[PDB]
């Protein structure tokens, strides 16, 4: 979740 | 094929570079004197510490200050692993749960480099702050490091440096066998991969050392029951000293862990 954010940020 | 290999490995130590602003090699030099003027202020009892702070209970900052340092930690390892050829087309979920498996014993590995039998390098190399001091911790807070020292110390023996390392933290994250994985084969393939390149690594950096490649799968395992050990203290602080709680992004990856 923050871990999803961070995963997917370019 | 072998030069594939290599090209692996080269990616792997370049987006260690960028991933990572504090290397093994820095801190070593930091840590043996072959850096400049700048020694680190060494914090080795309570005075030490507030003369350091400078520039709740002790145990409890300390606490604080080492999960914070976490969360940055989490980030940049995050960062690390989206640079594992694969990995960013993996299943986002088994991405969440690698990571989420993972993330710790890639932190103790990384902490190791910044330890000696003495003490650990703190605020980026510009404290010290010494084993016993750590040691002098009420428990549970006192139990924190001193597996932790146990570890670094016979891991560091291995001589390992940050090309080594980068293979090795990859190879770490790219486990298939996390609980939770939607997709196991597509991670094994590329771990798979990067254990090839890892030991031709070792052979090519270490042509001398003796089953270097046997007793670094060793330390993997090992990893494993530091970070069980340290969850269980987590429990019982979670458990018995509820007045305080760790930063949201350490929660989602404790949460459901072990
Ligand atoms: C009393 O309470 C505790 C006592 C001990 C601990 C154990 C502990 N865990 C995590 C970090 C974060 N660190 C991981 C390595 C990481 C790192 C190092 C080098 C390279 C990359 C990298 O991260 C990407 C940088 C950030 C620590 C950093 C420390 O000094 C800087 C430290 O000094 C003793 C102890 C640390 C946890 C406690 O509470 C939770």
């Amino acid at each position: 979740h923050k871990l999803v954010q961070l995963l997917t940020t370019t | 094929e072998s030069a594939d290999l290599r090209a692996l490995a080269k990616h792997l130590y370049d987006s260690y570079i960028k991933s990572f602003p504090l290397t093994k090699a820095k801190a070593r030099a930091i840590l043996t004197g072959k850096t400049t003027d700048k020694s680190p202020f060494v914090i080795y009892d309570m005075n030490s510490l507030m003369m350091g702070e400078d520039k709740k209970e002790v145990a409890i900052r300390i606490f604080q200050g080492c999960q914070f340092r976490s969360v940055e930690a989490v980030q940049e390892i995050t960062e690390y692993a989206k640079s594992i050829p694969g990995f960013v087309n993996l299943d986002l979920n088994d991405q969440v749960t690698l990571l989420k498996y993972g993330v710790h014993e890639i932190i103790y590995t990384m902490l190791a480099s910044l330890m000696n039998k003495d003490g650990v390098l703190i605020s980026e190399g510009q404290g010290f702050m010494t084993r016993e001091f750590l040691k002098s911790l009420r428990k549970p807070f006192g139990d924190f490091m001193e597996p932790k020292f146990e570890f670094a110390v016979k891991f560091n023996a291995l001589e390992l440096d940050d090309s080594d390392l980068a293979i090795f933290i990859a190879v770490i994250i790219l486990s298939g066998d996390r609980p939770g994985l939607l997709n196991v084969k597509p991670i094994e393939d590329i771990q798979d991969n990067l254990l090839q390149a890892l030991e031709l690594q070792l052979k090519l950096n270490h042509p001398e050392s003796s089953q270097l490649f046997a007793k670094l799968l060793q330390k993997m395992t090992d990893l494993r029951q530091i970070v069980t050990e340290h969850v269980q203290l987590l429990q019982v602080i979670k458990k018995t000293e509820t007045d305080m709680s760790l930063h949201p992004l350490l929660q989602e990856i404790y949460k459901d862990l072990y």
